[PDB]
DNA sequence: ATCGGATGTATATATCTGACACGTGCCTGGAGACTAGGGAGTAATCCCCTTGGCGGTTAAAACGCGGGGGACAGCGCGTACGTGCGTTTAAGCGGTGCTAGAGCTGTCTACGACCAATTGAGCGGCCTCGGCACCGGGATTCTCGA
DNA sequence: TCGAGAATCCCGGTGCCGAGGCCGCTCAATTGGTCGTAGACAGCTCTAGCACCGCTTAAACGCACGTACGCGCTGTCCCCCGCGTTTTAACCGCCAAGGGGATTACTCCCTAGTCTCCAGGCACGTGTCAGATATATACATCCGAT
């Protein structure tokens, strides 16, 4: 189960993740490949904003999903 | 025999009531319709944050309360005991408003 | 080097003299700023807030609360002689006014 | 990220009364305070400035304004507490 | 879109209890129309002002941080909006 | 046999009189004096150029004018023509002055 | 040297001579004792900011642009004197 | 370079455009001033002096006289109701008041 | 080498008024009122220049300045000078 | 008959008048010999300020006069 | 004054929900150190200009007195406003939705700052003539006892 | 109603000094280049202001009655005004004198500028108790009746 997520400067990782996996997990899987905080993204799928407390699986997020992500900056 | 409160002491209850709370006094609503109708002639179109109407009937209703504290001073100046609308005209000309 | 040791510390104030320093000069006051200006404004700010949060506290002690409010506020700075001087233009959302009634208008 | 002064109100507040709270918009309403009062003391220092055709504010004008700005009694206070803060940041 | 009257909207029992917050205890009936005149011309003074600075901004909105800095424009300041 | 006027028509003659003339209605060494007097209080040696006296009186004497006004206006209204210390405390407690 | 009683270099026709170019025509006795407490009043707060305008200038003379200063101040700008 | 001509003269004005502008950058206003902002105030100005000369002159020929006086300044700046909000707290030295009495006090 | 405006306050009045004079007096009070008005509009126009984070002060800012600063008919036509002086400033 | 003009400088030159002469004559003699306006220099003798109108006897200017000549600047 | 029903005000108790106070993590603004250079402190110098004193004039202030008008207390009336009630009306609250635009970012072009030379406007000094202040006779105009 | 009488407009004449005109020189406003960056403009996103609907009920409103208060009148007396007479010190002019304001030059030191480092102030989340609300009960006030 491969979902693939599209970042905002167009560079698009593989990631794998699991059936029953939350947004909240994703966050910190791409922090153990990158090193990325995983406050300082904002996953938009479906073009409705994920929330840390949700699943994988309540927005029905299928197999070669086109994940587009926001990131943030703490500061303006 | 029905209970009737002498004319004048319920006033004074509604003024020591009105005195000792901070609740805004002017309908909302109407407030922002009047508002609203009367920026109609500058700009059309306006969007007024909530804030800023909160802020506009605040400043109104501070300054309704110092006119009409001036107001009863010049009541009592002129030896009256109700206000009339020469006391508001006179409050008015000294602050040097009209 | 040595340790940092701030302004306002070294000066025994509890306001950011820093902060102050950059408002005067970002503030087109003045072309430049001393050393010690900054400093002498950020006591004379902490005097005054001490001087009112006193009165503002006493006030709310006064209604049997712990909290401070924007009536007990309007409450301290209308009852002080000089704060009233200071803030006789100013008006306090959700303030209200003292309490005042003239002797006239009270019953015989 | 915004700026105030509503941990340096806290502080003082902390200092003053250490078993009274405040609220937010307590905290709102002594942010206005302090801007107002700041801005008042700027410009009345800054107009001094110019009079005397001076470039720069120091703490002879800052005393000067706020000897202008504050009443009787709060004055003498605010330039005393301002004085002695002046002497113990260039003693120390 | 187009507000005709709105100003009877300011009752009778709404100039009542604001002047008895100044404190008066008798009020004529001729008050009413006088206090309405008044904050009529009054908040007009603030808009135009408002108005004008949120023009100036070029925003089609008028922010709090235009009633206050209308207000200690017009000579009366308004503390927790605000500066 | 004396020509006498009525009570108020020399009074409405020197109103009349007044509001034509621009000078200064109050004795330039008198005020002098009360100035120095009044800065003795402040510095020990102050030397009070003249413009700088001439301008106290002139701005002394606007607001007593102005003053007397709004006096007048409170002694009208209080349905009286005479003025009184009464009329001048509420001319000033509404102006902001009075306290 | 020492000056003292000077407030009632104030007389009472330069009193009524006021009153009268302000439009009063009838006078009560006691004004001159409110109006001399006034002027006092008023006198001391424009001096006082003179002073210390003079004062912060590092003189011993009080200008007239001290006094300009002072009463521009207080919002009672006077024009006439180089302000 | 070709011969000077003031900017008073190509923006059709009286008062001095660089003037105003030398005004404006020693005023500490801030730190950059746009070109037609001296324009602007210099026909501002000029327009508003305009304004009350007019009135001012025309009290001086009512009154007789080819000279403007501070009384004539007064006169005009108190009897126009536009300019009067202007000049409400200005005080005009050797100005006097204008001639007004309140009708109840005329002889009856 | 003190500076006024005394030249441009007579050639002013000689294009309104053909023939009138000005006493010294009238002419100090003109100068004191044009430094007042160009005080308010200046300061007028930093402090809105300054609200909206801008450097510069500019002819939008001083014709706001106007509309704020002057009352009723005064301000329309004290823009329109202003505009149609700028724009002929422009032309050439 | 020659006095001597001392001015601030410390630079003093030889002048030769005549007793009828005046103390606006002087002033031009300078400017032939130096230059200088006449309007630029202060004569102070005997300490009191000479007056462009009067001469150069009425102020009893013996031979081998000390002429104390101040210069002025037009613009502060 | 005195009592007591009736009304409203204030007080003690229980619960209870959201706003305030304290932690944690981080990141930009405040702090440390050295320089260049102009702003201001400081010592002289001159002379405008403010202070003190004096003598004569007289305009203005001070005092006194008669009385007419105005402040002011008194009393009646009738009318306008406060108080209470039943009815109407829309304010207040909640929940949803949408799109207009407030706010933040990336490029880059025009625009204002900055510096060198120059000259023409305006400020300083003189100077002179006419507007203007004062004098006085003049006719007109307002007041007041009839 | 109408003269007596004081105030005021008015019409000449005469002398004075301030506004306006003229001359010069000098300094800052202008012209003309460069150059760094302020904001103009396009793109985009996510808040929130507006618009709608229904439901509950607090607020407004029209009505009716009574009472107290504003007003209008009237009578007292007292006090401020107008006029005359005596006193004084304001005022104008003149003179002596020093002091400190304004200006110039020398210099030194204090602040803006720049880089580098780090820690304290802001965002955030969380939990917990303080004021809010409801409920029952004791107490102070009002006014009608005696």
């Amino acid at each position: 189960m491969q979902i693939f997520v599209k970042t905002l400067t167009g560079k698009t990782i593989t990631l794998e993740v699991e059936p029953s996996d939350t947004i909240e997990n994703v966050k910190a899987k791409i922090q153990d490949k990158e090193g990325i905080p995983p406050d300082q993204q904002r996953l938009i799928f479906a073009g409705k904003q994920l929330e840390d407390g949700r699943t994988l699986s309540d927005y029905n997020i299928q197999k070669e999903s086109t994940l587009h992500l926001v990131l943030r900056l703490r500061g303006g | 025999k029905p209970h009737r409160y002498r004319p004048g002491t319920v006033a004074l209850r509604e003024i020591r009531r009105y005195q000792k709370s901070t609740e805004l006094l002017i309908r909302k609503l109407p407030f922002q319709r009047l508002v609203r109708e009367i920026a109609q002639d500058f700009k059309t179109d306006l969007r007024f944050q909530s804030s800023a109407v909160m802020a506009l009937q605040e400043a109104s209703e501070a300054y309704l309360v110092a006119l009409f504290e001036d107001t009863n001073l010049c009541a009592i100046h002129a030896k009256r005991v109700t206000i009339m609308p020469k006391d508001i005209q006179l409050a008015r000309r000294i602050r040097g408003e009209r | 080097r040595a340790k940092a040791k701030t302004r306002s510390s070294r000066a025994g104030l509890q306001f950011p003299v820093g902060r102050v320093h950059r408002l005067l000069r970002k503030g087109n006051y003045s072309e430049r700023v001393g050393a010690g200006a900054p400093v002498y404004l950020a006591a004379v700010l902490e005097y005054l807030t001490a001087e009112i949060l006193e009165l503002a506290g006493n006030a709310a002690r006064d209604n049997k609360k712990t909290r401070i409010i924007p009536r007990h506020l309007q409450l301290a700075i209308r009852n002080d002689e000089e704060l009233n001087k200071l803030l006789g233009r100013v008006t306090i959302a959700q303030g209200g006014v003292l309490p005042n009634i003239q002797a006239v208008l009270l019953p015989k | 990220r915004k700026e105030s002064y509503s941990v340096y109100v806290y502080k003082v507040l902390k200092q003053v009364h250490p078993d009274t709270g405040i609220s937010s918009k307590a905290m709102g309403i002594m942010n206005s305070f302090v801007n107002d009062i700041f801005e008042r003391i700027a410009g009345e220092a800054s107009r001094l400035a110019h009079y005397n055709k001076r470039s720069t504010i120091t703490s002879r004008e800052i005393q000067t304004a706020v000897r202008l700005l504050l009443p009787g009694e709060l004055a003498k206070h605010a330039v005393s507490e301002g004085t002695k803060a002046v002497t113990k940041y260039t003693s120390a | 879109k187009v507000l005709r009257d709105n100003i009877q909207g300011i009752t009778k029992p709404a100039i009542r209890r604001l002047a008895r917050r100044g404190g008066v205890k008798r009020i004529s009936g001729l008050i009413y129309e006088e206090t309405r005149g008044v904050l009529k011309v009054f908040l007009e003074n603030v808009i135009r002002d408002a108005v004008t600075y949120t023009e100036h901004a070029k925003r089609k909105t008028v922010t709090a941080m235009d009633v206050v800095y209308a207000l200690k424009r017009q000579g009366r300041t308004l503390y927790g909006f605000g500066g």
